[PDB]
DNA sequence: CACAGTGCTACAGACTGGAACAAAAACCCTGCAG
DNA sequence: CACAGTGGTAGTACTCCACTGTCTGGCTGTACAAAAACCCTGCAG
């Protein structure tokens, strides 16, 4: 992921880590493996709200993940009390 | 029994196929027994002086200065200075050369690739030189640019980590292409000596201020690697004086002397690295 | 025998009026034939296709200033948004206008009681 | 799904030439018409 | 006894808008020479 430490976080390095493929790299260091298919599981439902919020205007741009926003945060919270708690 | 036709400065260019022909055909005809492919004069010695036949003068202005002598528009050099030496950003000066352009022009400015190819003059790895003697255990090639100072780490993982990146020009070239770069002030200062020329061209001595520092607090990029610390080492110099000796006797004699060498105009960076001025190790490598 | 020949670039003019003498009639009596006899309109043109045949960009440009126009001043508006947009300090402004205006100006810039 | 760039690269776009085609512009013309 | 800036001002200084005549310098046709720099050929070692 090409990344370096930072003290406080900039936003740009949170474009960088937010992605899936980022959370790939970290996914190789839990040795356990449904925790691993867990956070992962959790970044992608992360990656499909994101740009509801992110996004200029979602009604027209990105309208399915606004739609299901509720339901998907819901799935999430639930992944979260669930395994996280 | 034919057709009216407007004014020709109105038409577009290509509208023309039909009025030169006769004229490329006698330039062409023309250039075979008195030049053999020279282009440019033939044209420019008839119209100058053709105008200046009915003349106000106005023109004359204009056109003498057309060519060779200087610019027209602005020596590429002239605007390599303007950029370079009032901070202008690349892209900020393209920006604003855009603009000129488009708006009133009869574009002013010269175009980036062409102050690029004005630019490899100024740098080292350009001029020609030779050393008497030969240096010792240094390369005989003179073109070389910027340089990875890195100068040939092997990177092997099993060895002292290659992590600092540096740039440096080889220290010899740099200073050649530095001090030619003072054959203006050094010929005006002979000049001003009043001093003979064909003699007494070998006798100079020169003196240069090298300094190095060190620059703490300098974050770093992301990047693809190498890791490398936060704290970069800056490493230049400046040429202080140029004076002459032969014939002898007569001290030595000074010719030029840097007037303000506090000045951030002179001072010649040369090697850039990142490094902690504490860790020998990387400092000596 | 003769003299080793001309250079060019040289000399003054009337070495250069029969140098080319019979060309510049060849050109008189072309624009009498079909465009009456206005040279400056003709000896103007004739140069472009000569110049455009293979060449710059820049021909375009130092021809195209001729006397039409022009520029003359930027407008001081346009100069204005040049300099707050590239980020140019007053005095760093200043600098390159004095610059530009010396070497050829033929200043363009306008100075900066104007802005 | 922030955005203005960050230089040097990449080669996209801008050029000629005759050889000849075609279309269109705006005249003159002759044709067939009251 | 760093240095290269940093914008607004008031300072100064210069250089411009109309009315006019007058001046020198410069161009156009061919005629008229004297220099300009070869290369000839000529006369000599």
């Amino acid at each position: 992921m090409k990344l370096k430490p930072v003290m406080r976080m900039n936003g740009n390095y949170a474009r960088r880590l937010m992605t899936r493929e980022a959370v790939e790299a970290v996914c190789e260091l839990v040795p356990s493996e449904e925790r691993r298919e867990a956070l992962l599981k959790l970044m992608d439902l992360y990656l499909q709200m994101k740009p509801v919020w992110r996004s200029t205007c979602p009604s027209r741009d990105c309208p399915d993940q606004l739609c299901q926003y509720s339901y998907n945060s819901q799935q999430f919270a639930d992944l979260l009390s669930s395994m996280f708690k | 029994g034919g057709r009216p036709r407007q004014h020709l400065l109105s038409l577009t260019r290509r509208a023309q196929k039909h009025r030169l022909r006769d004229l490329k055909n006698q330039v062409k005809t023309f250039a075979e027994k008195e030049e053999g492919g020279d282009v440019k004069s033939v044209c420019l010695t008839l119209f100058l002086l053709a105008l200046r036949a009915g003349n106000e003068h106005k023109q004359a202005d204009e056109l003498e200065a057309m060519m060779q002598g200087r610019g027209f528009g602005l020596h590429p050099a002239v605007c390599l200075a303007i950029r370079v030496n009032t901070f202008l950003s690349c892209s900020q000066y393209h920006k604003m050369y855009r603009t000129v352009k488009a708006t009133s022009g009869r574009q002013i400015f010269q175009p980036l690739h062409t102050l690029r190819n004005a630019e490899k003059e100024l740098l080292p790895g350009f001029h020609q030189f030779e050393w008497q003697p030969a240096l010792k255990n240094v390369s005989t090639s003179w073109d070389v640019g910027i340089i990875d100072g890195l100068s040939g780490w092997t990177v092997s993982v099993d060895d002292v980590p290659a992590d600092t990146i540096s740039r440096r020009f080889r220290y010899d070239v740099a200073l050649v292409s530095a001090l030619k770069d003072l054959e203006e002030d050094i010929m005006e200062g002979l000049r001003e000596r009043a001093l003979d020329d064909s003699m007494c061209t070998s006798g100079f001595t020169v003196v240069v201020k090298e300094s190095c520092d060190g620059m703490g607090d300098v974050s770093e990029k992301h990047g693809s690697g190498p890791a490398v610390p936060e704290k970069a080492v800056r490493f230049s110099f400046t040429i202080m004086s140029i004076s002459i000796r032969l014939e002898g006797e007569d001290d030595g004699i000074t010719i030029f002397q840097e007037q303000k060498p506090n000045s951030e105009l002179s001072c010649r960076p040369l090697c850039l690295m990142f490094v902690d001025e504490s860790d020998h190790e990387t400092l000596t490598a």
